[PDB]
RNA sequence: AGAGUAGAUAUUGUAAGCUAUGUUUGCCACCUUCGACUCAACAUUUCCUCUUGGUUGUAAAAGCUAAGAAGGGUUUGACUGUUCGUCAAUUAAAAUGUUACGUGAGUUGGGUUAAAUACGAUGUGAAUCAGUAUGGUUCCUAUCUGCUGAAGGAAAUAUUAUCAAAUUAAAUCUCAUUAUUAGUACGCAAGGACCAUAAUGAAUCAACCCAUGGUGUAUCUAUUGAUAAUAAUAUAAUAUAUUUAUUAAUAUAUUAUCUAUAUUAGUUUAUAUUUUAAUUAUUAUCAUAGUAGAUAAGCUAAGUUGAUAAUAAAUAAAUAUUGAAUACAUAUUAAAUAUGAAGUUGUUUUAAUAAGAUAAUUAAUCUGAUAAUUUUAUACUAAAAUUAAUAAUUAUAGGUUUUAUAUAUUAUUUAUAA
RNA sequence: AUAAUUGAGGUCCCGCAUGAAUGACGUAAUGAUACAACAACUGUCUCCCCUUUAAGCUAAGUGAAAUUGAAAUCGUAGUGA
RNA sequence: UGCUGACAUGAGUAACGAAAAAAAGGUAUAAACCUUUUCACCUAAAACAUAAGGUUUAACUAUAAAAGUACGGCCCCUAAUUAAAUUAAAUAUAAAUAUAUUUAAGAUGGGAUAAUCUAUAUUAAUAUUUAUCUUAAAAUAUAUAAUUAUAUUAUAUAUUAUAUAUUUAUAUAAUAUAAACUAAUAAAGAUCAGGAAAAUUAAUGUAUACCGUAAUGUAGACCGACUCAGGUAUGUAAGUAGAGAAUAUGAAGGUGAAUUAGAUAAUUAAAGGGAAGGAACUCGGCAAAGAUAGCUCAUAAGUUAGUCAAUAAAGAGUAAUAAGAACAAAGUUGUACAACUGUUUACU
RNA sequence: AGGUAAAUAAUCUAAAGGGAAACAGCCCAGAUUAAGAUAUAAAGUUCCUAAUAAAUAAUAAGUGAAAUAAAUAUUAAAAU
RNA sequence: UCAUCUGAUUAAUUGUGGUUAGUAGUGAAAGACAAAUCUGGUUUGCAGAUAGCUGGUUUUCUAUGAAAUAUAUGUAAGUA
RNA sequence: AGUAUGAAAAUGAUUAUUUUAUAAGCAAUCAUGAAUAUAUUAUAUUAUAUUAAUGAUGUACCUUUUGUAUAAUGGGUCAGC
């Protein structure tokens, strides 16, 4: 149930690193894409590629958006007595900063 | 009831809620980004709905026919975005496999996502058409718009086309007929080379597509073989 | 000594004598949990099975006693917390121990056990008991050793792909009944064989799923309650087209089936009024898979199939031959020569190892791995199958087609037509 | 009573060491009390099998604990606080 | 088993706390945030109103808006109770203090007027607990004033038509569902016999103070060291069903979560089914299984006479005959002990 | 009885070194620090392991070879 | 926690506030509870209580080097 | 819980040298090959340093005891106290 002794540094990394299973591999099975030669999986499709076509989707197959006629008839000085300014919460601010947080996706190295 | 099918970590009820759920979201979104064990079991349940569908439209016995129609009905949520879901069914996606003996969709693997280490894959309706009768571009058929831009590159590039990408273009074209093909492949390159900012030089794209059309369609050792003594 | 019809030594063996054991009850004080379940390993001082000596007390058959022998086997119930014991029904037999009186970081907690309480006894009393009774508290994710499986790395009498012997590590090894020999041998009769073979079983082990049985959150049908859809039809509105003389009629698309007021405070329902405010087909969800009847594959034992591994070799107790030493005698603790066991060696089976063998040898497709589709396999791995698309041949998974199975209605039918 | 009962009920009385408000005795009802029997039922068992979900296993992210003189931490027999 | 600090070991091991998710888009930044659609879960709640509490957690700093009427506090009034207070000498007392009496405080309670909307100031003058039956009345049908059977029976409002003050008032008549529920009324059964305390006319007034108000509240926003399956007061709690707030469903509303994706060996947990047998299990039938109406009938011995036993066991009617939601309903007996309903070692 | 109680001596206690397989107490011998030629103690001298050759008898049982197991039995051998 | 079980118009359950506790209250009585546990709480102080008991007590070198017996002891864990 | 500074250790990762995949126990000491590094007197047949070839010897430390490798006490390591 409970380590009878403290375990040594030379029995604790020929346990952990010794073994082949509990290593990391090199990822031989990269290849190039043939829509942009770059590296990508073998048998699997290529991020940018698949990404950019999605992009063109959105961009093409946009639902529009809905802007009501009376807020965008309205002037300026009116619109500001009606929907004026606020303080946002600290917790509000954060999720703004969504660069803080919210990784976006990298471009891999070109394929020789 | 072991073996038969993914179990995928739900219960009974649920799980084939989700299936159908799945199912309805490729009807509508003729491809859809998920997990790859989900997708996996989706692909088969829609291509099933689909025969199914085609049997319908097909069968002079007017019974069978109810009872696959009866069938489809229950594999679905007919119901907000799905409300008119089995008329389309019968009358787009249906009408489009007729010739194709089975194979609708694509499970095409993408790279897991980071988050989750999840495998990820993108369940697509096979011959989807990529040009509406509107002026606009379809959502669907991710594998012929990446094909268009391998094509592109290898022009840019001034290179031979691969044999895989010849292939490829070649059982795209086994159920589409060829000019229809080929308008496709043109449309394809507009948005594609205005997004990437290559120059669209019409006249000499088109001659390009056809010649890449014709090489698709006409048709053209260390061990030796020996009988025994 | 003495019993044993006679004779101490077939069998029995007073009291006293000499030892072994560490299985009991003690003594010492170095040293501060009984039973059940589960799985057992070891011993032999052998209960059964195999071999054999003795048995006026071995005629036969049952026995009794002794030698070899640990291969295989050695019980299920009623009572009790019990081990034990009493009994019942079996068995070839129901052997005796050792293993922290094996086994609580494996289970249990009935006994023993503290707090509550009562009873009998003891005590002035608080309370107490080699007493009785009811109730009643420990938990632990495994670091190392070890064991069960599974990989990676490795040094290979030097490579890879395959086939692989000796060997090593283990497994296995049976037993009963009936039948025949034979109602023979033996015996006055009653009774009743050895030697040996066969067939049924047995307990154990292994594999298998064709069939049978089970399961089957694959599936199908039935079914109660409530809700929610799609389709069709009707009505109404809006939008788009066509006709007609914006209006009406038609076609397509979309949305809608509400609402409000009365019946003496409130709520619900009902009807009436108000409004265009619909009733058939088919689905789904929920209620243990809602419940119930069937049920494919797989997995399984209630099922099926096989095995209990020979022949052979050397032996144990025991039984002999010739034959001295020792004129006889003596199977030899002499030389020679023979028999002899469920034991030993082996044999058979599994796992490991890889001596050896065939082939190829810097590669337009050498051998492997990474990758994909997978299952013959599987915790992860590993293993095995496939990764075809060109001059030919090779289907891994899904999908498709197919025949087949399941479900449950169906000739009162399906399809072609005249 | 059971094939078989150290349990249960009935009865006997060498009551080791019963007994009358530390109440004595016999009942009806009640009791999650204790013991025993019959019925029915059943995976409790003969004797386990199949299925379901949550864990277990793998990948990603986060990240305990008791413990620990130091450890390069095998078997057997012998020895020996 | 020193104290403090730092850093190891177990170990990148267990675990990430009852859980249903999917896609598309915000965004070629999302398992976790927002939106839309689908699916599910809670639904006499996981909803909607509130009380208490609390690092304001909120839909936020440009922030929770009150003269009063199905608005609370504050205020007036007092209960339980409290008070270095109160009365040459209230009484007692080593000191502290304690007692009795006064006065003051003290809500968990009582408190005028109001949609015809309503006016609170000042001055002057003399209600334990339970029940709504039976009878009687008239109404509706059958038969031949009287019988039989059935509901109805105190209050709550709009309409219409009359009669009196003069379209505004008062009274009368007639018209008009069922089932729950409310308040207010009346009469009244039982013993356990049911708070306290704070006037009316007239004249003159009344420019209406302060505080509470977010959200959370069967919970991530309180008490439990944690965004803890524990603890936490009250009122509504769509319909369909039913005796019902049981049970099923779920209109609406709310929610789907600081872990995910796969795989589903051994093994564990929590479930479902099981041939032949049926307690052979075990200390012990522990556990599991077992319900042939839940309504209406009927129901024994014994017995303290209490359908106590009884919800008796069996059994009948209605329903169903191959079965086909949930929930309520789980035997009979003998003995020991204790009359009984209760109480007890919060945690063996 | 590795028991208990005291008597005498020694060692251990508080004593390292060699031997007794391993060893608090037995057999030798007392570490001031080294050095390593010579005498040695107890104990040893086939190898493990530092060091050996002989003589005369006996055993044949692996008896025994650093922890001696008895009465009794059988078979020899001497002496009378 | 889940299942199962018991009471559920009463010696019922429960909100809000109050009274009674450290020789000490409350207790349908279990030494039961009195702020996560009482044959008598907690805090501060006496206080560095006391401990014939346990454990600990830190550099080096040099010289000598015991005892575990008798007697006494409310003494046999001590002390003379 | 001052301010500077900080090659103090425990502890982690990495690199270099050296040894290590037929070998068994306080991981040290002594013997003794080999490999590497440094060396402005290595003149060398050199010297020092580092390093588990191989061989031999070697039962942690303290406390408390008649007596402990003890499977008796106590300590996870280092720093300060
Ligand atoms: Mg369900
Ligand atoms: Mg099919
Ligand atoms: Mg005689
Ligand atoms: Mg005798
Ligand atoms: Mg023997
Ligand atoms: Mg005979
Ligand atoms: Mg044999
Ligand atoms: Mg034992
Ligand atoms: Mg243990
Ligand atoms: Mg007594
Ligand atoms: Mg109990
Ligand atoms: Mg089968
Ligand atoms: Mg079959
Ligand atoms: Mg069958
Ligand atoms: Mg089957
Ligand atoms: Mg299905
Ligand atoms: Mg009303
Ligand atoms: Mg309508
Ligand atoms: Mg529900
Ligand atoms: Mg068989
Ligand atoms: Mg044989
Ligand atoms: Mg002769
Ligand atoms: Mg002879
Ligand atoms: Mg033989
Ligand atoms: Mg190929
Ligand atoms: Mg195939
Ligand atoms: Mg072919
Ligand atoms: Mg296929
Ligand atoms: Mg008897
Ligand atoms: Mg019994
Ligand atoms: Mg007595
Ligand atoms: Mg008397
Ligand atoms: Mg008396
Ligand atoms: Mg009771
Ligand atoms: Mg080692
Ligand atoms: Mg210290
Ligand atoms: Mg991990
Ligand atoms: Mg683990
Ligand atoms: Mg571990
Ligand atoms: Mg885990
Ligand atoms: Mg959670
Ligand atoms: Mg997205
Ligand atoms: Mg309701
Ligand atoms: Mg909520
Ligand atoms: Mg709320
Ligand atoms: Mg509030
Ligand atoms: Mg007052
Ligand atoms: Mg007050
Ligand atoms: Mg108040
Ligand atoms: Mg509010
Ligand atoms: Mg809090
Ligand atoms: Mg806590
Ligand atoms: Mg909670
Ligand atoms: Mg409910
Ligand atoms: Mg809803
Ligand atoms: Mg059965
Ligand atoms: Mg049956
Ligand atoms: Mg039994
Ligand atoms: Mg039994
Ligand atoms: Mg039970
Ligand atoms: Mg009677
Ligand atoms: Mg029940
Ligand atoms: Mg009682
Ligand atoms: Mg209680
Ligand atoms: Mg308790
Ligand atoms: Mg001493
Ligand atoms: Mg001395
Ligand atoms: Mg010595
Ligand atoms: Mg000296
Ligand atoms: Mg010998
Ligand atoms: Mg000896
Ligand atoms: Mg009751
Ligand atoms: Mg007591
Ligand atoms: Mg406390
Ligand atoms: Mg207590
Ligand atoms: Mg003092
Ligand atoms: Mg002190
Ligand atoms: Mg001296
Ligand atoms: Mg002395
Ligand atoms: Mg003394
Ligand atoms: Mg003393
Ligand atoms: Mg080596
Ligand atoms: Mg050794
Ligand atoms: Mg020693
Ligand atoms: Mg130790
Ligand atoms: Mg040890
Ligand atoms: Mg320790
Ligand atoms: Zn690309």
């Amino acid at each position: 149930a409970v380590p009878k002794k403290k375990v040594s540094h030379q029995k604790k990394r020929q346990k952990l690193y010794g073994p082949g299973k509990k290593q990391l591999k090199m990822i031989h099975h990269l290849n190039k894409c043939p829509s942009c030669g770059h590296y990508k999986r073998a048998n699997t499709l290529c991020m940018y590629c698949v990404g950019q076509i999605s992009h063109i989707w959105k961009t093409h197959t946009a639902k529009e958006e809905i802007k009501p006629r009376q807020e965008e008839e309205l002037s300026e000085l009116d619109q500001r007595v009606l929907y004026p300014g606020r303080r946002d919460t600290k917790y509000t601010k954060d999720l703004k900063d969504k660069d803080n947080y919210l990784e976006r996706r990298v471009r891999t190295l070109k394929k020789d | 009831t072991v073996g038969i099918a993914r179990k995928l970590s739900r219960d009974k009820a649920h799980r084939d809620a989700l299936l159908k759920n799945l199912a309805c979201q490729l009807f509508q979104h003729e491809s859809i980004v998920s997990t790859h064990a989900k997708c996996k079991e989706a692909s088969r349940v829609a291509e099933r709905i689909i025969t199914w569908t085609k049997r319908a439209i097909t069968t002079s016995n007017s019974v069978a026919q109810a009872e696959l129609k009866s069938q489809i009905q229950s594999q679905l949520f007919l119901a907000g975005d799905n409300r008119k879901l089995m008329k389309r069914l019968f009358s787009e996606i249906a009408p489009r496999y007729l010739e194709r003996p089975g194979g609708y969709t694509r499970v095409l693997r993408l790279e897991p996502r980071a988050n989750d280490s999840a495998p990820q894959s993108v369940l697509e309706l096979v011959d989807s058409p990529v040009m509406s009768e509107s002026h606009t571009v379809n959502r669907g058929n991710l594998k012929m718009w990446l094909l268009v831009k391998s094509v592109i590159n290898d022009d840019a590039n001034q290179l031979p086309h691969n044999p895989l990408t010849l292939q490829n273009l070649h059982k795209v074209a086994k159920f589409k007929a060829e000019a229809q093909l080929h308008g496709e492949i043109m449309l394809i390159k507009q948005v594609l080379l205005k997004e990437m900012s290559l120059p669209y030089d019409e006249a000499l794209e088109n001659e390009r597509t056809q010649a890449l059309l014709k090489e698709v369609y006409s048709s053209s050792s260390s061990y030796v073989m020996v009988p025994r003594p």
